[PDB]
């Protein structure tokens, strides 16, 4: 598609060609330690907790009122999880009441 | 093992069912860029199967699957056995057409 | 034949069991490099102590 | 009279303040050395066949990511802990810069390989709870069981 | 003068360091030995049956596969443990090449 | 093949042990700045006492 | 009954397109006869050891 | 050491405290796995009440580095880059080795 489209536009009546990736996606990979975790007594799920729901804005429930509805959520402030390295120093409270990252 | 270590199959059943299951959690903005967040957490080596947290004390050690069981590649229950000349046994296939065409 | 399986702790031996108590009062002098967990011989010196 | 810290450490305990009376038993404090930190291992029983004869690990911590360092002298104890069923391995470490901190996590590290011993894929175990045996094939091709005797697998 | 330990053991007790006092009801050190090493198993009530004098025991320890135990003797221990309503059954293994560790 | 992770902690040397007991009955004139936590170093004054 | 001696299947692990079964049992030693369910190994909530 | 504290307590918006000083405390926690420091906070007011919450910021200035406003920064995970701004305008790309972000 890359060499398809650069050719598109050496043609005299193309105005503008492009092709779009099919894996031209960013991603920010949570690699988790079963070893690591186990340690502080955390199966997988519990670790993926904080990825969903302090991370991301993982919705909880929804409030009802009337006809209507509502979403609700959990978060941590957008300060924790601003760049990777917020998240290398995300704070996590283990089920042992362990303060770690 | 169950008994030597203190574990339940219960405690087992449960733990086993919360280590392999994959999880979002949103994404975050890079370079103007969307960064989607993968956290890993699939099965898919008999080492993981064999460090799935069981148990863990306060001094960090943990109990893992490998310390109350092996962890062996088998055969499923068959349902369905297909022999060929009385030779040996095979896996085949039947095409099914739609009843009509 | 009857065959069965059972699960066993490995312990201590309880009629080999040394409480050592100083048979007198008094106060220590030194404590030779040695915590529980370790295993000592005959003849190990504890510590020293004046009574 | 002036008590005064017999040793360089860390009051671990401190029973008594100001205004106070003090006896025989009172204990004014209780002082634990760090330089020659230790560390303590928990391998797991199955493999204490193997960790006997070992030769050398390669200490890590989480804390300090630099004072990662070999170990080729340690001291394998008499008892396992019965709650986890694990040997309990401790070593001592130089620590004049007061790294190493007691209370902190780490990671003791093993890779080695045993007496040359038969092998066979586990895949071709066949172990009931008491049955365990190979099937075979002979010279015309023709299948035969044999019972065989475990040793224990890795791998 | 100078307190020895009176036999080949384990410390598993040492309420005394320097500095310290001591007195008669303190402890030095509790030593517990394990050359004839215990193996106690336990044996579920309803199958009591199961064990009689004529009864032929083999003994196995995971963590070393390589040695092959012998039983001094055994001895079906007279109080059930409350706890596991199970039956004491106790073994004494020769255990001079100190592989059979406790736990 | 082996290559397996022990986990382990870091923890008192046992051997550099101390417990300061005062060697006879009395009462505190007084103690110094020092509680549980603080790093303390041979000489350092823990309480005067008067016997 | 299901689990240690059915096969009851309790997860399934995946890769990729494909599907794959996972069960818990004990080893078919415990569950051969009757007589060996009879006396198969419970440990209960309690931990107590039972048949 | 060169770190810079700024201390504030949830129950006193009002109060701007001083840190007379501050000491890492030598034992890390063993229950929490953390490493203890300690501030001494001028109190005389009595404002500040034991058992309340305080929240610590720190400062800490690290190895001076070529730095750029985060945004600034492309990664594919494999690769980081950014885009230079020519003399005359024409914009070209460049890689880049990071060190470490924050703020």
């Amino acid at each position: 598609a890359e060499q398809i489209e650069e050719v598109a536009r050496t043609v005299p009546g193309v105005a503008s060609a492009l092709a779009e990736r099919l894996e031209g996606g960013r991603y920010i990979n949570v690699e988790i330690n079963r070893e690591k975790a186990a340690r502080y007594g955390m199966t997988v799920a519990d670790v993926q907790l904080f990825v969903t729901s302090a991370v991301g804005g993982a919705m909880v429930g929804e409030t009802v009122e009337g006809i209507a509805r509502y979403p609700i959520n959990l978060r941590y402030p957008q300060s924790w999880r601003d760049s990777p390295q917020a998240l290398r120093q995300l704070p996590i409270l283990t089920p042992m009441k362990q303060q770690i990252t | 093992r169950l008994a030597q270590y203190g574990i339940s199959l219960a405690e087992v059943k449960s733990a086993l069912d919360a280590s392999n299951q994959e999880a979002g959690g949103s994404s975050i903005e890079l370079a103007e860029a969307e960064y989607m967040v993968r956290a890993s957490g699939y099965l898919q080596t008999l080492d993981d199967f064999n460090h799935i947290v069981l148990k863990a004390s306060e001094n960090g050690v943990p109990v893992y699957l490998r310390d109350v069981a092996k962890v062996q590649i088998g055969p499923e229950m068959r349902r369905g056995i297909a022999e060929l000349n009385g030779e040996g046994e095979v896996a085949g296939g039947v095409v099914i057409l739609r009843s009509g065409k | 034949t009857f065959a069965q399986s059972f699960p066993a702790n490995v312990s201590y031996n309880e009629y080999q069991y040394a409480i050592v108590q100083a048979r007198a009062a008094g106060f220590i002098d030194k404590v030779y490099p040695l915590t529980v967990g370790d295993k000592v011989q005959k003849g190990t010196p504890l510590l020293d102590l004046t009574i | 009279f002036t008590l005064k810290a017999p040793i360089d450490g860390v009051i671990t305990a401190f029973d008594l303040r100001a205004g106070m009376n003090i006896a025989k038993d009172n204990v004014v404090a209780k002082i634990q050395g760090m330089d020659p930190v230790w560390v303590t291992a928990a391998i797991p029983e199955s493999i204490a066949w193997l960790v006997k004869d070992a030769s050398q690990f390669t200490l890590t911590v989480p804390a300090r990511p630099d004072k990662t360092l070999t170990i080729r002298k340690w001291t394998l104890l008499p008892g396992v802990d019965a709650a986890t069923r694990t040997l309990q391995l401790r070593l001592e470490v130089d620590n004049a810069d007061e790294a190493l901190k007691p209370g902190m996590n780490a990671w003791l590290q093993l890779n080695t390989a045993s007496e040359p011993m038969l092998l066979i894929p586990s895949q071709a175990l066949i172990d009931t709870g008491s049955e365990q045996r190979v099937i075979t094939v002979d010279a015309d091709g023709r299948f035969v069981p044999k019972r065989v005797a475990v040793f224990q697998a890795s791998q």
